[PDB]
């Protein structure tokens, strides 16, 4: 299968930035995205990330603020997350494909996805 | 037939081909755009070495499909290219499929390189509920 493991997060700022980074091993993925659960809302993706032609999704609330970015040498993918606030604090959780998405699944559904990482703490407060 | 841009989104997305070998249902859909315009019918005749481009994905004749007129054809795809001239392309895709399982991926086919690879290609599904 697809072991994932996750790097980063923290505590930051309003404004501030934090790198989120998670590594893949096992069978080659296919698509890569990071997840997130926020208190007291439902779990939704957040950006996802195409392993073989490096296009990439996001949720429209991290737009212009979140980029993620890839090196496949590494099987690695990287979350930059900038311009944080205090609504993006959240559990992020990677998750992997091994293969195309179905007819109907779209890119921020969680059962899209059939493997997971552990999860990764990010908290942001105001100034 | 020629497909409408999100008529061909969602086709494309139930062949299964969003995502398939890492590559987006954005690329394809640039793939077919600049190779044909997303025409099935589309046919392109190289003088070179009498082999013809076929379909939505304009698959080669030497290599991929056999068209009974081409030289030293293989027919690694193992369809008539004729296949790839109707409107139902699930042949085409599959055919596409076995070029990205080459080691080049989807740079085996130069007008991608030269229009997609590098440009923005979120413009092909912006829309269509893919
Ligand atoms: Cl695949
Ligand atoms: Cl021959
Ligand atoms: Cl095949």
């Amino acid at each position: 299968q697809v072991q994932l493991q996750e790097s980063g997060g923290g505590s930051v700022q309003a404004g501030g930035s934090l790198r989120l980074s998670c590594e893949a091993s096992g069978l080659s993925t296919t698509v890569m995205a990071w997840f997130r659960q926020a208190p007291g809302k439902e779990r939704e993706g957040v950006a996802a990330i195409y392993t073989g032609d490096g296009f990439p999704y996001y949720a429209d609330s991290v737009k212009g603020r979140f980029t993620i970015s890839q090196d496949n040498a590494k099987n690695r993918m990287y979350l930059q997350m900038n311009s944080l606030e205090p609504e993006d604090t959240a559990m992020y959780y990677c998750a992997a494909k091994t293969g195309a998405f179905s007819y109907g699944s779209l890119w921020w559904m969680s059962r899209a996805y059939n493997h997971w990482g552990q999860g990764t703490q990010v908290t942001v407060s105001s100034h | 037939k020629v497909f409408e841009r999100c008529e061909l989104a969602r086709t494309l997305k139930r062949l299964g081909m969003d995502g398939y070998r890492g590559i987006s249902l954005a690329n394809w859909m640039c793939l077919a755009k600049w190779e044909s315009g997303y025409n099935t019918r589309a046919t392109n005749y190289n003088a070179g070495d009498r082999s013809t481009d076929y379909g939505i994905f304009q698959i080669n004749s030497r290599y991929w499909c056999n068209d009974g007129k081409t030289p030293g054809a293989v027919n690694a795809c193992h369809l008539s290219c004729s296949a790839l001239l109707q409107d139902n392309i699930a042949d085409a895709v599959a055919c596409a499929k076995r070029v990205v399982r080459d080691p080049q991926g989807i740079r085996a086919w130069v007008a991608w390189r030269n229009r997609c690879q590098n440009r923005d290609v979120r413009q092909y599904v912006q829309g269509c509920g893919v």
